[PDB]
């Protein structure tokens, strides 16, 4: 699977959920930011890796980074 | 395309364009070449390519030197 | 001029390298 | 050559036999469940 | 005559190419007659290889084997006009074109939208700007002193190390 | 892990045909193998360096084995110039009957003929029968027994070296500068003065006599008594016939200079000398270091105390000992990087100083050496710094390495990358701006309005070194200097003949079109450079990716955001930089091949002339040499240059396959994919059959490395198959 | 620092490190990142503005 | 007439402005005193 | 260890002999070796020269090479008197 990390410098703005086209994001309760809530990633295990939640992520170098790791049929994005 | 102009030039100067003599004898300009040396690559790379570009590069000096100038530019 | 004997021993030493480079190459491998 | 007759042996070994032995070993070996 | 050359005025394939390069002339103009617009350009040619070929005689060139002229680059001021005199003229007007490029940039810099006057040009400030050039080693050097030159590393942005 | 590769379980779980590709290619990368410690990386690596060592003397045995076999080393040495040496011979069944007698043209079964220069290397060192060749190829094949053995033994439990073995660095390089440098070249000054020159004195000198035959008549009482002059006294004539006795000499160390007069080569005399003060040098410096004996520097203390107090330098080299001698990385690209400066200097000193007896007649061989070493080394500096860029993302501690002269390089990296930018820019801006230039005015006839810069910076270097032609008069080539009269009574008669001979390799006379083919070089130098100090200085972070070491050396973007960040990794700029390498290597090749072509030929003008603009390389030096190599065959027959101009084509064909995993990337490719595993599921009969593994287009990084390896595998067998046989074609 | 003032960036991962912008606004409620910094020249994404702690500033 | 001389102030018009006129007067100095290979005369 | 600061190493930088030496002894032996080295230097020019003192290598004397690793020593020994000068010996 691919390694999804949240950094605390995420401002809770979803854009990187409403980018993930494989559900591996969703929204929690936080109190480090303004927004009250931070990303989170429990279904690393669906990650494909395109990288389109550091594309709409707008801190100054990303709160969302992904760490292309070990390649699965899932991560591999197979439909055979 | 590449190959269809190139089929199109070899195949033109060597069975086609060239003299005729009074007496009727055909003379091609590369000689009726294209049957035997252009079914290898090596034909292709020594009797079209190395052997008609001799016009490209021995031009400096004449009016034809601007091509090849624009050979060089461009390669 | 090399005699035929001379190609044999050489063929003899070489396959006993082979079985040394197996050797080690399991023995890298573990 | 003094053992002309070795290059036609050995060569037909290295080039057909042994590539195909080598390549039929590691076939097998990279698709093994178990080490 | 300094790396084993000769002067061109004293080399014999130099006076070769010169009689060949004028001999193809001539031949060409050999096949028109005398009055027509390609004869009166083959002269005009003959004239102007004539021209060159005794200019670089009379002017301290030196020549190969090959009777072509040779540049001699070492600082020497015997072939200054070789290099280095044309070497002084090209760094006065690519100076004068770097300084006022960058004169034209920090006084834009301070506008409201500093990049549309950068693709849409302030032509009577780049004008005005650009004649300042002519002194540009004078105010280099007084930029260099006064600190508006160089930047200070604090203000200069840099990646991790 | 189960379900290979072994030694990493993230491929060993991947589904697809990854896994095998990603398996092979990270078999030797041991230090990021799952379960490895420190102490058994450096034990494998030591076994494994017994493995690659038996290889070396695996592939010198055959060549000993081969030659003694098969080729025509007894000829050779009865007929230098008149016997073609044989590589070994041909058996190949799809030959036909025509390919089989071109192919034997001297001889009576199909040969190749051998461009290595081993004959000419093992005559000189004294060869002269099958027999010893033979005895050679037997005791290397034992030898390689021995090493496998070596290998095997220090990976056995009771003998595995510990950690502190390993880095042991004081140790090592006292011995390595004694025992493998000094006392090697001790020994090969032993061969050369027991075999090599009695055997060009027509003495022959074998096992079977050299210990009752001193290899000198005074015999080695003047070394034990001081009287070391007696070793200098009859050197061999200037008419002494080299492989016999008639006008040789018996001093067995001089300092001649220049070269025998027959062969055109160094005198062995010499060689022995140069060997033997080379060995003592050695000696003498492997006495630095503090061993067990109390005795000798600390290297931790050198680079500890060695920062300037003018603080130009910051801390200096503190902290540099621990970050080395913990690197494999660092150690590995020191080591290549000094590799690829030995490579270039062997290819540039052995072409212009022949050490070899009839090499420098032998042309075909003397541009297949250059071509090889030259391209050896491009490939050893690419890789010292690209194992320099390995070094700062997995072993660069920024704590350890505080300000000293390490740290300080990332400190000013912009400064160092724009600035090589500059240069680079600056000599292709006017480099490039000459050649088009004297295009331009050759091309509208008038070939007197180029320019032409002399060299005279290199001219003088060969006037101060005694060339006469440039009438420079400086150092020795001027007569009153006191470098010229403090060295006319030593080697200088020697030197002074040979470098003043324009008959030989020794500072070649050089002009305009040497000029700008050198500032062509040193463009392709600055470039080369520049993307791998840019690999190496950017392999951490930028301000594209500022976490990029998080990421390691190798991967293949980091999306299309942030604009877009194709190729940003270090390994990227290793990939970027072979190109620029085989560009500069090709370019250095290019012009030493001409410039002998023209010299050989016996045209050196034409180099003159021509070299000074583009055309002149593409007509008078491509175009006009590729006509033996491409009548190798045609369709009136063909001859022995038939098997070069295949590959010359062959190496075109790969050269250009490259070029599609270097254009078309990964998505284009699984898309397709995608059709054909459609396409087999629904065929009936072949539904019968299946993989087990998901066939996946390659990955971004695979096909960038698969497409650089195609596309240096056709540059080197183009220009393989063109130098060999456009010498062998026209001599 | 105060909104409305100029603050130079120390973080050393950012795009405007070592750059000035202006102080936006700072949040009171003791979130990890309060005070909004807004620059006039965009980063690599294009944004222009970006969140930072107050020790991540220094006062121009 | 002020948004035509600002269409005229705009870059790729002024670059053409410009490299035509210096392109004009490296061309018109070669006719004048063609084939300098440095400053001989 | 061997780390310094300022503008002058400290003695242990020469060795457990060099650093207990006085720098007015280390600065006469760099002269003595100095000079040592600049007569091995010049008395083997002249006997190159020396028409039957050069055939053979027989300029090369024991005496002028070993004199001429003076040289180097002649450098090291006045760059130790400095640093016990500065350290005040
Ligand atoms: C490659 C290094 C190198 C460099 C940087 C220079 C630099 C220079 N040389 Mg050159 N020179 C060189 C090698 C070099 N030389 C060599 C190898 C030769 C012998 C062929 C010469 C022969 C030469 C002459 C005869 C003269 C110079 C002169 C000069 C100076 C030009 C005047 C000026 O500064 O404006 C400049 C300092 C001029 C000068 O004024 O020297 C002090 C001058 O008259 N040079
Ligand atoms: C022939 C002259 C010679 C002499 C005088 C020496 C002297 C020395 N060697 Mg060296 N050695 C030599 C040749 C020589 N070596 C050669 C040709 C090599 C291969 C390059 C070496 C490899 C070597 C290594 C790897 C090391 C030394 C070290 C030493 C030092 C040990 C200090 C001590 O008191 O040790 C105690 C005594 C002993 C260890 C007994 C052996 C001493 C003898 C002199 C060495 C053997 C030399 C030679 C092979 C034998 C023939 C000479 C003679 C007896 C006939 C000492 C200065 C050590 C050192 O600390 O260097 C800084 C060290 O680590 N030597
Ligand atoms: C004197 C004793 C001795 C000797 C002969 C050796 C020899 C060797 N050891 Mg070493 N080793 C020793 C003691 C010794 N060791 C000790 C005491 C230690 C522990 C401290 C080690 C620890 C050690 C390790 C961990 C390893 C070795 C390895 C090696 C091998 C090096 C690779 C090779 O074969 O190239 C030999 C090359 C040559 C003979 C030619 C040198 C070519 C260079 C390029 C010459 C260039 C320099 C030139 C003269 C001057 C520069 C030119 C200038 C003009 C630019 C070599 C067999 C390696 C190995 O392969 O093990 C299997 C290895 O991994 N050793
Ligand atoms: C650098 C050292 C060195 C090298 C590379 C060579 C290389 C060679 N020697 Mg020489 N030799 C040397 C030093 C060296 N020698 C010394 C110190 C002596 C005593 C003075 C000799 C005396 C000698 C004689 C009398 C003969 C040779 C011969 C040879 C050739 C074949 C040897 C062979 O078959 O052994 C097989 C190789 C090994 C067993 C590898 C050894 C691995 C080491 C020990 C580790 C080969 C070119 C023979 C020849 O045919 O000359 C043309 C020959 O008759 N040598
Ligand atoms: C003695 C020198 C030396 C040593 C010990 C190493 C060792 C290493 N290198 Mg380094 N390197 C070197 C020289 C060396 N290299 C050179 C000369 C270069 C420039 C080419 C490099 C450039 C380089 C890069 C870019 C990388 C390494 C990496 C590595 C590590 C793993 C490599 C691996 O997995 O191997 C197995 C490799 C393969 C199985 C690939 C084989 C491809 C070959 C070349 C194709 C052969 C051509 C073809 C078959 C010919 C066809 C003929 C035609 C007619 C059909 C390993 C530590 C990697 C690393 O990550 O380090 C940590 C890495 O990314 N190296
Ligand atoms: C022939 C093909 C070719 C050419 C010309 C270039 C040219 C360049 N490469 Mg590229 N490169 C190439 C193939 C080529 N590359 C290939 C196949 C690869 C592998 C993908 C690369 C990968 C690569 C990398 C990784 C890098 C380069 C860089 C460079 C630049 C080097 C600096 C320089 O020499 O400035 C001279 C400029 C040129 C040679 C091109 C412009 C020439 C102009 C049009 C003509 C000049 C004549 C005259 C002076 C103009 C005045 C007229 C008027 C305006 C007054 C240069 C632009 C590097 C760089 O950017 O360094 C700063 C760099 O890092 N290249
Ligand atoms: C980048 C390298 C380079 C350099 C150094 C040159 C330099 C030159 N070229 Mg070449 N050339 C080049 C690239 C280069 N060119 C390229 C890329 C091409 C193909 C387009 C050509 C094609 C070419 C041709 C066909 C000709 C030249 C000519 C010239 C000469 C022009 C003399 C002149 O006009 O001065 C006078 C002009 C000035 C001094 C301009 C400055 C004016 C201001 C007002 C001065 C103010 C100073 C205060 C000059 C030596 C001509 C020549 O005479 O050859 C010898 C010529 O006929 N060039
Ligand atoms: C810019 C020139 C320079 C200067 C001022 C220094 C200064 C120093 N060196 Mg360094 N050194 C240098 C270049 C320099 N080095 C170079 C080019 C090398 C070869 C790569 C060395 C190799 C070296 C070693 C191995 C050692 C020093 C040491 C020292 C320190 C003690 C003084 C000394 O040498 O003992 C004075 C006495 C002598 C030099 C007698 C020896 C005679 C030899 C043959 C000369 C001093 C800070 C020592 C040190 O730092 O210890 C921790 C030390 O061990 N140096
Ligand atoms: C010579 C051995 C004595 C050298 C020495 O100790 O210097 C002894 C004296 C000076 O003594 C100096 O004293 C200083 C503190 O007083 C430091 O300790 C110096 O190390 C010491 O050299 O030097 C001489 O005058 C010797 C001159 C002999 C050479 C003459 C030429
Ligand atoms: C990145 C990196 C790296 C790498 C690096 C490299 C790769 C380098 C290279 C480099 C090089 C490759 C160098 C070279 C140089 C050389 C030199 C420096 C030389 C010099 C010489 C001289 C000085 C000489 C002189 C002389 C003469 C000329 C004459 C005769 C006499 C004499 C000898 C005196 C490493 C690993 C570290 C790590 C980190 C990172
Ligand atoms: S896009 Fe970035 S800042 Fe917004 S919620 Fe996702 S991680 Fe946080
Ligand atoms: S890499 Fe793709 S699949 Fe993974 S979290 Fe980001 S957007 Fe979702």
């Amino acid at each position: 699977s691919h390694t999804v990390k949240i950094y605390d410098t995420c401002i809770g703005c979803t854009q990187c959920v409403r980018a993930c086209p494989t559900d591996v994001l969703e929204m929690v309760p936080w109190d480090g930011c303004k927004s009250g809530q931070i990303a989170s990633s429990p279904r690393v295990e669906d990650c494909v890796g395109c990288k389109r939640c550091e594309t709409a992520c707008p801190t100054d170098f990303l709160s969302v980074r992904v760490y292309l790791g070990a390649e699965t049929t899932r991560s591999l994005g197979l439909a055979y | 395309i590449s190959v269809v102009i190139f089929h199109f030039s070899w195949k033109m100067q060597s069975d086609v364009w060239g003299t005729v003599t009074p007496d009727g004898s055909i003379s091609h300009i590369t000689g009726g070449n294209f049957a035997q040396s252009s079914i290898t690559i090596n034909g292709w790379l020594r009797d079209f390519l190395w052997s008609q570009a001799s016009q490209v590069i021995q031009s400096y000096g004449s009016a034809s030197s601007a091509y090849g100038l624009i050979f060089l530019g461009a390669h | 001029m090399i005699y035929d004997s001379q190609v044999y021993i050489a063929l003899v030493i070489a396959v006993v390298a082979s079985v040394l480079a197996i050797r080690l190459g399991a023995t890298l491998y573990n | 050559m003094a053992a002309a007759f070795l290059p036609s042996i050995l060569v037909p070994i290295v080039g057909l036999i042994f590539p195909a032995f080598s390549m039929a070993l590691f076939f097998l070996y990279i698709q093994q469940d178990d080490i | 005559e300094i790396g084993g050359l000769t002067k061109c005025s004293d080399s014999p394939a130099f006076a070769k190419r010169e009689k060949a390069s004028i001999k193809k002339l001539e031949q060409r103009k050999s096949t028109y007659e005398a009055g027509t617009p390609p004869a009166l350009a083959l002269q005009q040619q003959i004239e102007r290889t004539e021209a060159r070929f005794d200019k670089y005689s009379r002017s301290e060139l030196l020549c190969g084997a090959d009777g072509l002229p040779h540049l001699i680059a070492d600082g020497r001021w015997s072939h200054a006009a070789e290099f280095m005199l044309p070497g002084f003229g090209f760094i006065y007007i690519s100076g004068w074109i770097g300084w006022v490029g960058r004169k034209y940039l920090r006084a834009v810099s301070t506008t409201k939208n500093p990049a549309e006057s950068e693709i849409i040009i302030n032509v009577p400030l780049a004008l005005k700007i650009m004649t300042t050039g002519y002194i540009w080693p004078i105010s280099a050097w007084e930029e260099l002193v006064s600190g508006d030159l160089v930047a200070l590393d604090e203000e200069v942005t840099v990646s991790p190390r | 892990a189960t379900k290979f590769p072994k030694f990493s379980q993230a491929l060993a779980q991947d589904p697809a045909t990854r896994r095998i590709w990603y398996g092979i290619a990270t078999a030797h990368d041991l230090e990021a193998h799952d379960g490895m410690t420190e102490e058994n990386l450096y034990q494998k690596i030591f076994a494994s360096h017994f493995g690659h060592l038996a290889i070396i003397f695996l592939w010198t045995a055959g060549n000993l084995f081969h030659v003694a076999w098969q080729g025509n080393f007894e000829q050779w040495v009865a007929k230098p110039l008149k016997t073609k040496p044989i590589a070994h011979s041909i058996w190949d069944p799809h030959f036909g009957e025509s390919a089989l007698k071109a192919f034997s043209k001297g001889n009576t079964y199909p040969v190749n003929i051998a461009f290595s220069g081993v004959y000419q290397w093992w005559y000189t060192i004294g060869f002269r029968t099958n027999q010893e060749l033979y005895a050679g190829s037997i005791g290397l094949l034992a030898l390689s027994c021995v090493l496998l053995f070596a290998g095997w033994l220090h990976l056995q439990p009771k003998f595995r070296p510990s950690l502190s073995w390993f880095k042991n660095n004081e140790s090592r390089l006292n011995h390595h500068l004694s025992g493998l440098l000094g006392v090697s070249s001790l020994a090969w000054t032993g061969h050369i003065v027991h075999v090599a020159i009695p055997a060009s004195r027509g003495v022959h000198v074998g096992w079977d006599n050299f210990l009752t035959t001193p290899p000198h008549p005074a015999g080695l009482t003047p070394f034990f008594t001081g009287n070391w002059t007696v070793y200098a006294e009859n050197p061999d004539s200037a008419s002494h016939v080299y492989g016999t006795s008639e006008g040789a000499g018996t001093a067995i160390l001089t300092f001649l200079g220049g070269f025998h007069p027959q062969t055109q080569s160094l005198w062995l005399s010499d060689i022995a000398h140069h060997q033997l003060a080379i060995a003592v040098v050695f000696i003498i410096a492997g006495h630095m270091y503090r061993t067990n004996f109390g005795i000798g520097h600390n290297m931790k203390e050198i680079l500890d105390a060695h920062r300037p107090p003018g603080g130009r330098l910051g801390a200096g080299h503190v902290g540099l000992f621990e970050t080395i001698t913990n690197s494999l990385h660092m150690q590995l690209g020191l080591a290549l990087a000094s590799l690829g400066v030995a490579t270039s200097l062997t290819a540039q000193h052995m072409y212009a100083l022949t050490p070899y007896a009839y090499l420098s007649k032998d042309f075909t061989t003397e541009a297949a050496l250059y071509t090889h070493h030259q391209y050896i080394a491009g490939f050893l500096m690419v890789g010292a710094f690209a194992h320099g860029a390995i070094f700062f993302v997995r072993d660069y501690d920024p704590e350890l390495n505080k300000n000293n002269v390490l740290a300080r390089m990332l400190e000013h990296k912009e400064a160092i990358i724009s600035h090589l930018s500059w240069a680079s820019l600056f000599l292709g801006f006017h480099t490039l701006g000459l050649y088009i230039h004297n295009d331009t005015v050759v091309a509208f006839g008038q070939p007197e309005k180029q320019i032409l810069f002399e060299p005279v910076f290199a001219e003088y270097i060969q006037a101060a070194s005694g060339k006469a032609v440039y009438q420079f008069n400086v150092l020795l080539s001027s007569p009153t200097s006191p470098a010229t009269v403090a060295g006319n009574q030593v080697w200088l008669p020697g030197w002074l003949d040979a470098i003043n001979n324009p008959k030989n390799d020794l500072f070649l006379k050089i002009g305009p079109g040497d000029f700008l083919v050198h500032h062509a070089i040193a463009l392709g130098l600055h470039v080369t450079a520049l993307i791998l100090v840019k690999g190496a200085l950017d392999a951490r972070g930028s301000k594209l990716m500022p976490d990029k070491k998080d990421f390691g050396y190798s991967f293949p973007c980091d999306g299309p955001g942030r604009g877009g960040t194709c190729d940003i990794s270090a390994w990227d700029a290793f990939y970027l930089a072979m190109f620029w390498m085989l560009n500069t290597i090709g370019w250095v090749t290019f012009y030493w091949h001409w410039k002998h072509m023209t010299i050989w030929g016996g045209n050196p003008g034409q180099f003159d002339e021509s070299s000074n603009y583009i055309m002149g390389w593409l007509r008078d030096y491509l175009w006009l040499n590729s006509s033996p190599l491409i009548n190798g065959y045609n369709p009136f027959g063909m001859n022995n240059l038939s098997v070069w101009s295949w590959m010359f084509l062959f190496g075109h064909l790969i050269w250009a396959t490259g070029f599609m995993f270097l254009i078309s990337w990964r998505g284009y490719w699984q898309e397709l994919i995608e059709t054909l595993v459609w396409a087999h599921e629904r065929t009936p009969l072949a539904n019968l059959i299946r993989w087990r593994d998901k066939p996946v287009a390659l990955s971004i990084v695979q096909a960038r490395l698969v497409g650089l390896a195609h596309f240096s595998v056709g540059y080197i067998l183009t220009y393989a198959a063109f130098v060999i046989a456009s010498t062998s074609g026209k001599f | 620092v105060g909104r409305g003032s100029k603050v130079r960036i120390l973080r050393k991962e950012s795009y405007w490190f070592n750059q000035v912008g202006t102080v936006a606004t700072i949040d009171q409620s003791g979130i990890r990142y309060p005070a909004l910094v807004r620059f006039e020249s965009v980063n690599y994404a294009g944004t222009n503005s970006n969140n930072f702690a107050l020790d991540e500033l220094k006062e121009v | 007439m002020k948004n035509f001389q600002k269409y005229l102030s705009t870059a790729p018009v002024l670059l053409t402005i410009w490299m035509t006129f210096t392109a004009g007067f490296i061309i018109e100095i070669n006719r004048f005193f063609p084939d300098m290979l440095g400053l001989y005369f | 260890d061997m780390t310094w600061e300022g503008e002058y190493p400290p003695s242990k930088v020469l060795g457990p002999i060099m650093s207990k030496m006085p720098s007015g002894l280390l600065g006469l032996i760099s002269i003595a070796c100095a000079a040592v080295c600049a007569y091995s230097i010049a008395q083997s020019g002249v006997l190159q020269q020396q028409p039957g003192a050069y055939e053979n290598g027989s300029w090369v004397k024991w005496y002028y090479v070993l004199g001429s690793f003076g040289g180097p020593l002649a450098w090291g020994t006045h760059v130790a008197s400095w640093i016990q000068r500065k350290n005040g010996m």
